């Protein structure tokens, strides 16, 4: 007999922080590219 | 009185229907015991399928 | 010209993205082969007899077990120091109750670790390095063949190999302190002092760069990027990182030479770890550590207690537990 | 068709009886008349992928 | 006496395969010129491909 | 009822675990009743006290310990070489106050089921029906509150 | 055989024949005399089959599936003496030492793994007749022990004769009046004595050479540690040898 | 029930290994 | 078993002796310095 | 067994059984151990002290060391499990 | 590799479209709640 | 038969065939460059530059 | 008695795709600074 309550602390552990870091990569690239001027800053 | 379809497997019976009776735990779906199914077996297809 | 010409070109090219080289010939093909027999029996693989009394250890996920828990049993004691191969088994349920899969992981390990050894040389000769760095990772090749080599071999079994675990770990280290006494051999102590220096001088040399870092960013971006790669310049005042621990502690205990410091980072732990994988070498024949229990006596004889006597009773109490249904006579000679 | 399905070289279809008793992977021969667009006929899943 | 000789012979035996691997690491490299270290004016890796 | 509650060991804040979670009664249930004070007394008719467990011990051995110290009865690991289990000794168990007031009970199948629980404090009925509960003691919020708060600090 | 022991012990040494039966030549009569002693009875299984549920086309009546042995080289009986006894009927034989034990692990169809002591204690065979022919044909009953002697000691450290008994890292357990009386099978440990029954078959004597051998089949039960779970009936089947003396 | 968890953790920590050697950024002298 | 036994010398001294006549390809010229 | 009657009568209460005790349990009575002892232990279940007079192969010393101790030795029920371990149980000093 | 591809383009959500797809998910968080925990 | 004392563990005649076509299809590999060269040209190195 | 995999479903089912078009609208005001060119782009 496990915790059923576990299941939501990593499944939340894991993805709830690390789609958190995927964002600040996105928008990095993002700027990279914005400021770039060419064919995808728009 | 506990086939496969009573117990929910679902990609199972495609396996079953093209020829696949065997397993690498030496039962069969046909109740004739097995010593070697070889490489495709249940558990044969299920990884290839994901090599 | 030729093909076997047009395929050392290849083999040997640097230009590839991983260097394989002629060590790669034998690391690749036993690396792939210690791994994905590892990932298959740590998840998937039914219950092995270790003691050699058909009381067969899980060690696998799917037969209840966690990340902690599960662990690649070491080969049965029935077996012992028998080469055991698939072939030589009449079937693999024969083979994985026996203990098959912790021969077939631990000696395409030692070969791919040993040939991961020699390739950390063979691209520092084709890219004009100095030769050395697979003499400072002879230390952990030192320590991984001690414990699934070489104290199997003394103690004439592969069932007293380490498991390939987290708990089958501290079931190793626990039963090897009490058979042993680990903890009180010299090497074991100039090994400790090995990782606890290790530890230090790598926290010690990576404060006094940063602490001594020239200012070329602002302070909106971040530190690491007044470093531009492959720039000729030094990165930090190495003077003032002289300076402070010249008077950290006193003057003449620092180096002023960068490059006998970055020598003595790597002697330290390397040493340590080269004394402390021939300890449980030498452990391995029964040649245990020291043994000071019942050594302080008064002037009438009755044994005075010390701390090695505390420590004593500690080792008593693994000893008289480890492989509880095993023995049978009254020494613990394996 | 030819190969998996009637068994020249492959197992076969899984078959059964009328009242799903007997069953068993067998090869299948085809039928061809019209009785192969019979859907509870086997041999007109052989004779479907064979034509 | 055979845990004296199995522990001290076979102490100094993986010492002497250090010794191999030393004294072979320097002697292929001082037959080959950059056992003192890496030229400046002509440094190998800047002459490769890119990195990838 | 209260004054015996607090005297027993998974009341101590020091027998839980970490990453054992929930309330104190997912330990072993909600408590009901008292189920009283067991007296030990012998053959001879000493009185005999179980050796109560420090909070260190997970598992402990089962002793019953005259006024002076002897060890006088126990539960024995080795049933082979036995020289002071109950069976010799033959100890009685005598119930005052709770629900079990008066009541004896004089063989070994009994005396040791009630010596294994007595020295885990007091005795008491529980509930482990109501939320499922597993059997390994809990930490009260005096424990909780004392991790947190230093670990922060 | 003699063939046997024409070899040293460094020429037998791993290559599995140690384990094998010797193999009798020819038939004829042998008569047993008034001391007479077995001498050299050996007996090992060449197959072996456990009784189970099978799956047959639409019916489960209880069949034997076969099994692998897992244990590799473990489970011939070997050095088994005894005195031929000649009642008046029937000639009997009532075996008194020897190694009459081989604790040993087959594994069903499923994955599931069944130890047993394949034993030959206390055995009383009977055969017709008196003399020892190529239709003489004995058996009769014998004792298996337990698979585990009582001071064995399961993972949490309980047995029949030493150990705890009771859950020992889960220490509520014995609170109430109740107890731990849920869990009650699992902490008490009982030594179990069940019956199998051999039916041996000599059919090659020597009497030149006082050697029979033949084909037996024996069937008993499987173990349960110690009341854990239902044993399962277990046959087997293979081939005996015997010197007559 | 209880596994599929811990395989889902060990072969999802395998594929960040993966793309973190094979489509690291490069790094460039100028 | 005696099948997949000779599978697996196959591929040994395959990779073996791709090890050996790897070191004998004048193996100790193939540095940056010269050639 | 959890609850077993004659825990006592093994090795510790100074009366001891028969067909239950460890051969280490007549070390406490002169005179037994070894010889005598050694045949009490091997054969199989008694009933009484007048079955220990029973024993093939016993001399007129063999049965004068019983004959001191018969008010010590007595016979209980033969639970299997201790009956195997009557020569060693796993018990060493 | 190749050569960068010219076929990159960028990719954008406004405020007021995040708004509708928040709602669109909680909406259906909220109605098909019921029927997963039965 | 695990313990014989068989010489690289080739415990059938046909394991023969499998190591020796494995040295040789490399060896024959080899010697189609390094092989029919001049197996008498010296140098006064302690490495050989000569050729392919 | 409820299923214990509705809370996987329900809680993956708001946060996973919900976290998704946050991720949209972030790198979207990050290209619109990134050309932007005035104390936010770098
Ligand atoms: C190429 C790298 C490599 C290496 C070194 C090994 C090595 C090994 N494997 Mg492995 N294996 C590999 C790749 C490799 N494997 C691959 C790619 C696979 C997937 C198909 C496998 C699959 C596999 C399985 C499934 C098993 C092994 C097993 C083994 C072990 C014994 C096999 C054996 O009999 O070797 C054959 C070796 C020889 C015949 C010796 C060759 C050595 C030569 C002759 C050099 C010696 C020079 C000589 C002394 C010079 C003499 C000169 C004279 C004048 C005196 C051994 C540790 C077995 C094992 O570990 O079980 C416990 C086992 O069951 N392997
Ligand atoms: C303060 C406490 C303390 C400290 C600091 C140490 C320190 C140490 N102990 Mg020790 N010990 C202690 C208490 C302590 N002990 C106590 C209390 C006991 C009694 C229970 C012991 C019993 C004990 C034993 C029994 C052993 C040690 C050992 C060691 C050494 C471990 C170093 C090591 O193995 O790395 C060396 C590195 C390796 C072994 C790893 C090799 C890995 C290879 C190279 C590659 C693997 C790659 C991997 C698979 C994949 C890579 C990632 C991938 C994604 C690419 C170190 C000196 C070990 C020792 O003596 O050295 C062997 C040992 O066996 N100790
Ligand atoms: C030797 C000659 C031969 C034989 C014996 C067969 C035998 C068969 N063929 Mg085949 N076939 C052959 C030659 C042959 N084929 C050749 C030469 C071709 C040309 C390449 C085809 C093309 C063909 C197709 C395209 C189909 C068959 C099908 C069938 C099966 C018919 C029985 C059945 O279940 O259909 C059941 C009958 C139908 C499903 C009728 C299809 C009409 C559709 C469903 C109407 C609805 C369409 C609409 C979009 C649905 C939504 C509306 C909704 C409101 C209802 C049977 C296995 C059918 C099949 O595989 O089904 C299992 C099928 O669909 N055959
Ligand atoms: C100072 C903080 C603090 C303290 C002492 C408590 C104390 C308590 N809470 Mg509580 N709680 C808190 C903050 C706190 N809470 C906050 C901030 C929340 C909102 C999220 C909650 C929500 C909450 C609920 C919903 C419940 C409690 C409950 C409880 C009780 C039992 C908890 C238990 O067994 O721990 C369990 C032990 C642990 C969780 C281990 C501690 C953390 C370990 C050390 C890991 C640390 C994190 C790790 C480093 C990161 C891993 C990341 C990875 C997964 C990716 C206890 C009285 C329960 C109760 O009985 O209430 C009736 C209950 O139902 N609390
Ligand atoms: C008058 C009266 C009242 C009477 C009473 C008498 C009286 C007054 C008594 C009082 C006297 C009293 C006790 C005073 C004595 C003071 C005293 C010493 C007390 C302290 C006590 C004590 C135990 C001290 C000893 C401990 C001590 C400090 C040991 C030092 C350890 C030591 C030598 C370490 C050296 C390690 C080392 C080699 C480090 C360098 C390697 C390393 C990687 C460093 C990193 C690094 C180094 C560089 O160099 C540079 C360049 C860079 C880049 C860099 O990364
Ligand atoms: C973004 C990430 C979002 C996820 C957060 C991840 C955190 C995961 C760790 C917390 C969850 C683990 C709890 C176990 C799960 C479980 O089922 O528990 C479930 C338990 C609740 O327990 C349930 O309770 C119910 C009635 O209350 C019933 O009784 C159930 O039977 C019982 O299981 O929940 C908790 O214990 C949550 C506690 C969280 C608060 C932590 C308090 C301790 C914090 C101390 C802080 C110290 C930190 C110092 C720094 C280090
Ligand atoms: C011409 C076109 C021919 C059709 C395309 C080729 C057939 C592809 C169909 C899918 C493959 C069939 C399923 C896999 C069969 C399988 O399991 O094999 C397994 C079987 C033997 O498998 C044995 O089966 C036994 C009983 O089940 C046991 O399971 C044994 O373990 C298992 O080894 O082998 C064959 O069937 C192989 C033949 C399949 C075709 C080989 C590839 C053909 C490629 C030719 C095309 C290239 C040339 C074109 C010219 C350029
Ligand atoms: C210094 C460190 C210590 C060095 C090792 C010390 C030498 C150890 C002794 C080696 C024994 C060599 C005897 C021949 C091999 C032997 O019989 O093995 C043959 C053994 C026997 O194999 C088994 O034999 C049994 C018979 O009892 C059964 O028949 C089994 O079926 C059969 O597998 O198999 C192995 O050990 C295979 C080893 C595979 C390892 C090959 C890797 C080598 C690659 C290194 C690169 C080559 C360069 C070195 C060559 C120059
Ligand atoms: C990103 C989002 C990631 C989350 C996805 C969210 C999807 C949520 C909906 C699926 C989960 C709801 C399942 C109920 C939860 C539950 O516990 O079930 C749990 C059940 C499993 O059931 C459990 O099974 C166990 C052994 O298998 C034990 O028997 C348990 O007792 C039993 O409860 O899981 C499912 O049923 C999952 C099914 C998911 C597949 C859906 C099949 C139907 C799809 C039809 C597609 C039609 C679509 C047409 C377009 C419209
Ligand atoms: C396995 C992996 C799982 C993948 C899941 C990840 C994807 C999940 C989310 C994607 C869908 C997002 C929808 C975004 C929504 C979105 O951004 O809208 C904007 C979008 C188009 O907008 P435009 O073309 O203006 O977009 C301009 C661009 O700059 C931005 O899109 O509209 C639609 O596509 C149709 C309108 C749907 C809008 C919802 C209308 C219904 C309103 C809500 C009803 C609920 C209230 C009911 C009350 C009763
Ligand atoms: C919890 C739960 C569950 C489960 C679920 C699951 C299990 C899920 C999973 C899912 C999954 C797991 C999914 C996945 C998906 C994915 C995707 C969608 C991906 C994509 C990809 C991509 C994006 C790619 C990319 C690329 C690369 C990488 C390279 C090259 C380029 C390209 C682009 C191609 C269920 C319902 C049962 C029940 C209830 C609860
Ligand atoms: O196997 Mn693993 O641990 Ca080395 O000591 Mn002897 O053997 Mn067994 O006991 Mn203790
Ligand atoms: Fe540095």
């Amino acid at each position: 007999e496990v915790q059923f309550g576990a299941y939501l602390a990593v499944l939340l552990g894991t993805f709830l922080p690390a789609l958190f870091l995927v964002n600040l990569f996105i928008q990095t690239e993002a700027r990279k590219a914005g400021k770039a001027g060419g064919q995808d800053s728009d | 009185l506990n086939p496969m379809w009573r117990q929910g497997m679902f990609v199972m019976p495609f396996m079953t229907r093209l020829g696949i009776t065997d397993s690498w735990g030496g039962w069969s779906i046909t109740g004739e015991s097995v010593s070697n199914p070889g490489i495709w077996s249940f558990e044969g297809v299920a990884l290839s399928h994901i090599i | 010209v030729s093909l076997w010409e047009r395929f050392c070109a290849w083999i040997t090219s640097t230009e590839n993205r991983l260097y394989i080289g002629w060590f790669g010939c034998l690391m690749f093909p036993t690396l792939l082969t210690a791994t994905s027999c590892f990932i298959i029996a740590f998840i998937a693989a039914p219950p092995v007899d270790i003691d050699g009394i058909r009381e067969p250890v899980a060690g696998s996920l799917l037969y209840g077990n966690n990340i902690i828990s599960g662990a690649v049993v070491p080969s049965s004691n029935a077996i012992g120091m028998h080469f055991y191969p698939i072939w030589e088994a009449a079937s693999i349920d024969e083979w994985l109750y026996n203990g098959g899969p912790y021969q077939l992981i631990v000696l395409h390990f030692l070969l791919g670790v040993s040939a991961y050894m020699g390739r950390e040389w063979e691209l520092s000769y084709r890219l004009g390095m100095r030769p050395w760095i697979f003499v400072a990772f002879s230390a952990p090749v030192a320590a991984a063949s001690a414990v699934f080599l070489v104290y199997p071999i003394g103690q004439g079994s592969f069932s007293d190999g380490m498991p390939l675990g987290i708990s089958g770990t501290f079931n190793f280290m626990l039963v090897f302190q009490a058979e042993h006494n680990i903890l009180m051999h010299p090497f074991h102590m100039a090994g400790v002092a090995g990782v606890f220096g290790g530890s230090l001088f790598s926290a010690m040399h990576g404060s006094l760069v940063t602490s001594s870092l020239i200012r070329e960013t602002t302070e909106n971006e971040s530190t690491n990027y007044g470093y531009k790669f492959g720039q000729e310049e030094e990165t930090y005042n190495i003077v003032a990182a002289h300076g402070y621990f010249g008077r950290l502690i006193f003057q003449y205990a620092s180096f002023n030479n960068s490059r006998a410091l970055h020598f003595f980072l790597a002697l330290w732990p390397v040493v340590g770890i080269w004394i402390t994988s021939m300890g449980i070498s030498t452990m391995a024949f029964n040649l245990n550590g020291f043994n000071f229990n019942q050594s302080v006596v008064d002037s009438q004889g009755r044994v005075i207690n010390t701390w090695a006597d505390i420590l004593n009773r500690a080792n008593l109490g693994i000893e008289v537990m480890h492989e509880r249904n095993a023995h049978n006579f009254p020494l613990d000679l394996a | 068709g030819a190969f998996h399905v009637t068994g020249l070289f492959g197992p076969g279809i899984w078959v059964s009886d009328a009242y799903g008793i007997t069953g068993k992977v067998q090869p299948v021969a085809p039928a061809w008349g019209a009785d192969g667009f019979n859907p509870f006929n086997p041999g007109g899943i052989a004779a479907h992928h064979i034509a | 006496p055979r845990s004296w000789l199995c522990c001290s012979h076979f102490f100094l035996a993986f010492f002497f395969l250090v010794g191999h691997w030393w004294h072979s690491g320097r002697a292929r490299a001082a037959a080959a010129g950059f056992e003192k270290g890496i030229n400046r004016a002509n440094e190998p890796v800047l002459s490769m491909r890119p990195i990838d | 009822d209260k004054l015996a509650f607090y005297d027993y060991i998974g009341n101590n804040p020091a027998k839980g675990g970490l990453f054992r979670a929930g309330p104190m009664n997912k330990g072993d249930g909600i408590a009901e009743a008292w189920l009283g004070h067991p007296i030990f007394r012998d053959k001879e008719g000493r009185e005999l006290t179980v050796r109560r467990m420090p909070a260190f011990f997970e598992t402990f051995p089962v002793i019953l310990v005259d006024k002076d110290g002897i060890i006088r009865a126990d539960i024995p690991f080795r049933r082979a070489e036995s020289k002071y289990s109950i069976e010799q000794v033959g100890v009685t168990v005598d119930f005052y106050g709770g629900k079990l007031n008066g009541q004896t009970f004089k063989d070994a199948p009994t005396v040791k089921k009630f010596a294994r629980k007595a020295q885990l404090g007091e005795v008491f009925e529980f509930d482990r029906t109501s939320l499922e509960s597993d059997g390994v003691f809990r930490s009260s919020p005096r424990g909780w509150y004392t991790y947190g708060h230093a670990n922060f600090a | 055989k003699s063939q046997i022991n024409e070899l040293s012990y460094l020429q037998v040494k791993g290559t599995g024949l140690a384990n094998r039966c010797a193999e009798v030549v020819g038939e004829d009569s042998i008569k047993p005399k008034p001391g007479a002693k077995l001498v050299d009875m050996c007996i090992e299984p060449k197959a072996w089959a456990v009784e189970e549920e099978v799956g047959k086309a639409g019916k489960t009546e209880k069949k034997f599936v076969n099994s692998k042995v897992m244990t590799r080289q473990t489970y011939t009986l070997d050095a088994i003496e005894g005195p031929i006894t000649v009642d008046g009927g029937k000639i009997t034989f009532n075996e008194k030492e020897g190694i009459d034990y081989a604790a040993t692990t087959v594994q069903l169809p499923g994955g599931e793994r069944v130890p047993f002591l394949f034993t030959v204690k206390d055995l009383v065979a009977k055969g017709n007749g008196d003399t020892f022919k190529p239709g003489f044909q004995m058996g009769g009953d014998f004792n298996t022990p337990s698979y585990r002697t009582g001071l064995f000691l399961d993972p949490k450290g309980r047995g029949g004769t030493t150990g705890y008994d009771m859950a020992v890292a889960l220490p509520a357990l014995q609170l109430g009046e109740e107890g731990d009386a849920e869990l009650f099978g699992e902490n008490n440990k009982v030594f179990d004595i069940t019956q199998g029954r051999i039916e041996m078959e000599v059919n090659k004597v020597n009497a030149e050479d006082s050697e029979i051998g033949g084909v037996f089949v024996a069937t008993q039960l499987s173990d349960t540690d110690m009341g854990s779970k239902t044993p399962k009936k277990v046959l087997t089947k293979g081939i005996f040898y015997a010197k007559v003396d | 029930m209880e596994a599929l968890v811990y395989t889902f953790l060990l072969i999802g920590t395998l594929m960040v290994i993966f793309f973190a050697v094979f489509f690291r950024e490069t790094p460039r002298i100028l | 078993m005696l099948t997949l036994k000779i599978l697996v010398y196959t591929t040994v001294i395959f990779f073996v002796s791709l090890f050996i006549f790897g070191f004998l390809s004048s193996d100790p010229s193939r540095n940056p310095n010269r050639k | 067994v959890i609850d077993y009657e004659n825990i006592g009568y093994l090795g510790g209460s100074s009366i001891v059984d028969i067909n239950n005790a460890n051969v280490r349990a007549y070390l406490k009575m002169p005179g037994m151990y070894p010889t005598v002892a050694g045949k009490i232990v091997s054969h199989g279940p008694y009933s009484g002290v007048a079955d220990l007079y029973k024993i093939p192969g016993l001399s007129s010393a063999e049965a004068d060391v019983i004959k001191k101790y018969e008010s010590r030795l007595t016979a209980k029920t033969p639970s299997p499990d201790y009956v195997i371990d009557r020569i060693n149980n796993g018990l060493y000093r | 590799m190749t050569g960068p591809n010219p076929n990159k383009q960028a990719v954008e959500l406004n405020r007021t479209s995040l708004y509708w797809g928040l709602l669109l998910i909680f909406v259906l968080a909220v109605l098909f709640s019921s029927y997963f925990f039965n | 038969t695990e313990g014989t004392n068989e010489w690289f563990g080739v415990d059938d005649l046909r394991l023969l065939a499998v190591l020796f076509l494995g040295h040789w299809a490399i060896l024959s590999l080899w010697l189609g460059s390094y092989g029919d060269s001049n197996e008498d040209e010296d140098f006064f190195g302690e490495i050989d530059y000569s050729a392919r």
